[PDB]
């Protein structure tokens, strides 16, 4: 019923997504707006494991390794861990950014939900769906990016012969 | 303390490599400005990788790439730039010399591993401190030794750090491989100093000028080896000018802060170019020392050796854009 | 590090020692 | 009810070509698969153009100019374009492979419908919207391999310096 | 005829362009297996274009792209190698020798305009004739000269066709530098050739072994020029051995068409290196060739020239490579 | 093309001429 909506939110996601591989920044425009608009949650912030340690803009960084933390014990586990209860923070839902695994290379968390005031287990798997295509745009425009920026130097270094 | 060196150690085992061929360290004016310890420790594993050394020598893996970390980390910190970056643009021109300046087909792998460990034992351990200041500061080093201090230092340091743990290098090689290889470095560490470089470059100029130099004439070899040595020494002269303002702005800064030494610990009358009041007049005291040491050696490095010509004329770009600041 | 007096003044106010 | 079915056969189409960007090979096998199993076509061919001439596979090469032709017709106009009655060939699809736009980037041709021997106008737009992710996937999966022969080309040129 | 000729033009006008610097031109050592006539035109057009001759002497643009084009289509086709790609290898080390040998710091841009025209115009129309061919199977245009027949025909169709339509790029040229141009590009065409290049070249090299060449000193530089000259004419031999098995075994193949024309039209007793039956030993005898103009001209142009050492070493690394097929 | 003639024979057995 309205049971499709959220499938084709996966639609609106894939389509938009897959066309902004051109720069990762845009794509954190586009996902940051989409996902303030859909996941409901008033505020979010993204960590990206690096070996033991989160990565995370929100551009200012922001850093938190992997064994310290509650969202750093999800980079532990990258278990999606809803917190109903936070303690306008009143919940959050601290899900794994993950990609082609359910290993962790992020750490995504969702804060203050619209339409019931706490997190479902609702408000999980489904931005576990919606992070299939997030973290396949993300594992694969960095992909593009990283072979662009290693690449294009490589033929700056071309220059004396 | 050390714990978070060996968080750096960390970086080592948990960072995302460059390639040299990404890096520019071919291109003898070459950005280093972004490079970090790590990845300029990491250009210098190019640097043991490329010539053909660990091949020819038997060089241990990680002892080697930990050779390069643990001499990233025994330059003392308040140090400005004759630090570990130094022993990068150093290397980076014997490793250009010997790879992209392709004078393998004519000087022997023995040279190249003597051009190579010397050229990163140009400077070890560097304090911040050239011969002088030790001749004059009476630090212990001064008096265990009389010419070339802080090089006779480097030699001695080469024989024996590398027969030090965490650096057997030298492990792998061949008795005659091996003396070749500290004998060779010896003379060359003398003359990574650009001081007996002074001294022994009559001869090589003398033997280059009329083309009539001989590879199958040793010791006319060894001492160009020894010149290319010296040209290595100084080549951090080679960069581009964004960065190279960093660079030889530190030679003034660094110079001016052993030069503090030289007015407090020595409070000698100043000389023009570590005097921090010539700042708008120290490019010329380095061209004048440039023109001392510099083209006069990059001129036969330019007849002889070939490609690595830009390292000669990625110094001479700095010259007038350095007077811009020589000129106030 | 004896050397020729050229060269000394310009080592004594250039980089070299 | 039935009604429901194909546009989710297209999110089958994205989440395959859109994964398989590493390679055009693996791209076109899995695009004649989907193909052959969707459009009910016994067979297909898929022109590209290139300024005044197509170029396909269908690995043979096939060429046609643009001035010439029926297909090479559809190549000048980029019409969609159903043959009921193709002259075991009976009928023929034949639409621009497109991508960005209108413009004609190529020209496919699906053969002899399975359900209804003649191609409907049903078995049109469908294929049309199937050659929005085929033709996505072709602009920017090529738009990945230039990138990856060129630039790659280029530091082989560095290698002397 | 023409008609698909020009549908090539069209390929010009409707074809991918691979940036030179992904075209590893640059490369000395260049793999020119892949390109087609019209990308090595292409190529050319790079070489009219990096060498700062465009800015300097007001080329126009599309009447200089088929300046290229046109002369990639005067050339009969008959031909096995003397035609476009070998002015494209020819040009090819031009371009590289006055940008990657970074040369202009030294000479001035008039004499790299005399070098780039007359590197094109080395052998310009060339119908797989050398000056020998002409000289005995009298083509009229032998008749019409003496010496060097071929390139004193490479100097009249300079000054002819550079003034002829669709080739002008003489005319943004200032009458100085247009004297200087066609000049230095007489006595340089005269020197495309090998064997004028034989007489004028004991002066250079007496006036660079001892490291005494002097660019204040003008005709001692123009006689440099025409060293590059002749240095750029033979540069086909530079390139890689499975490639430089096409391009060799073609100047095998192809002084075996000539050579046929030498045992039909001409008939003479054959001599060694021509000689069809020496399809195993013709390689020797392409290596005193090498000997005898090659490496005894780039030794000079690697004393004096600097990066340009490779074009050297990217012959020689052909010689043993070939002497395999000289050892039946 | 007068030259050397050490040179003239090779011209008969290389590229040149």
């Amino acid at each position: 019923q309205k049971l499709k909506c959220e499938c084709q939110a996966l639609l609106q996601v894939a389509k938009n997504l897959f066309t902004h591989l051109d720069d990762v920044s845009v794509l954190l425009q586009e996902i940051i707006t989409e996902a303030r608009n859909l996941s409901n949650a008033e505020i979010c912030s993204v960590f990206l494991l690096d070996q033991n340690e989160l990565v995370a803009k929100v551009s200012y960084e922001i850093r938190i390794p992997a064994d310290q933390g509650i969202a750093g014990h999800v980079a532990t586990t990258g278990q999606i861990l809803n917190i109903p209860d936070a303690y306008r923070t009143r919940n959050i839902l601290c899900f794994p950014i993950k990609n082609e695994n359910q290993e962790v290379i992020g750490v995504a968390e969702l804060v203050n939900k619209i339409n019931g005031p706490w997190f479902s287990k609702f408000d999980e798997d489904l931005a576990t769906a919606f992070s299939i295509y997030c973290g396949i745009s993300i594992a694969h425009s960095l992909l593009y990016k990283k072979v662009n920026e290693a690449q294009y130097r490589s033929h700056l270094a071309n220059e004396m012969m | 303390s050390h714990m978070e060196e060996t968080r750096e150690l960390q970086s080592l085992a948990a960072a995302v490599v460059p390639s040299a061929q990404t890096l520019k360290i071919t291109d003898f004016s070459f950005s280093d400005f972004e490079l970090s310890d790590l990845e300029t420790a990491l250009c210098t594993i190019r640097m043991f990788t490329d010539l053909n050394l660990v091949q020819n020598f038997q060089m241990k893996h990680e002892v080697l790439c930990r050779w390069i970390l643990s001499v990233k980390k025994n330059y003392r910190k308040n140090v400005a730039y004759h630090n570990w970056r130094h022993a990068f643009n150093t290397a980076q021109c014997m490793f250009a010399a010997l790879k992209a300046g392709k004078i393998q087909n004519k000087l022997t792998d023995l040279e190249i591993l003597a051009l190579l460990i010397a050229a990163l034992s140009h400077d070890l351990d560097h304090r911040g401190v050239n011969n002088s200041y030790i001749q004059r500061s009476e630090h212990p080093l001064a008096q265990l030794y009389c010419h070339s201090i802080m090089e006779h230092h480097h030699f001695d340091q080469c024989l024996m750090i590398l027969n030090s743990p965490g650096n057997q290098i030298l492990s792998g090689l061949s008795i005659e491989e091996y003396k070749t290889t500290l004998k060779i470095i010896k003379q060359a560490i003398l003359a990574t100093d650009l001081a007996l470089y002074i001294k022994r470059r009559g001869e090589f100029f003398e033997l280059i000028r009329k083309n009539q130099f001989n590879l199958e004439d040793p010791h006319q070899k060894e001492l160009f080896l020894a010149m290319l040595m010296t040209a290595c020494d100084l080549s951090a002269i080679t960069k581009p000018w964004p960065i190279q303002q960093r660079i030889a702005e530190l030679v003034a800064t660094e110079f001016w802060e052993q030069g503090d030494l030289e007015r407090t610990v020595l409070q000698q009358q100043p000389i023009p170019m570590m005097d921090r009041n010539k700042r708008d007049e120290l490019p010329k005291l380095q061209v004048g020392f440039i023109d001392f040491v510099c083209t006069q050696l990059y001129e036969a490095l330019t007849h002889v050796s070939e490609d690595c010509f830009p390292l000669l004329d990625g110094c001479r770009k700095n010259r007038q854009k350095w007077q811009a600041l020589a000129e106030q | 590090e004896a050397f020729n007096h050229l060269e000394l003044h310009e080592l004594a106010q250039y980089g070299i020692i």
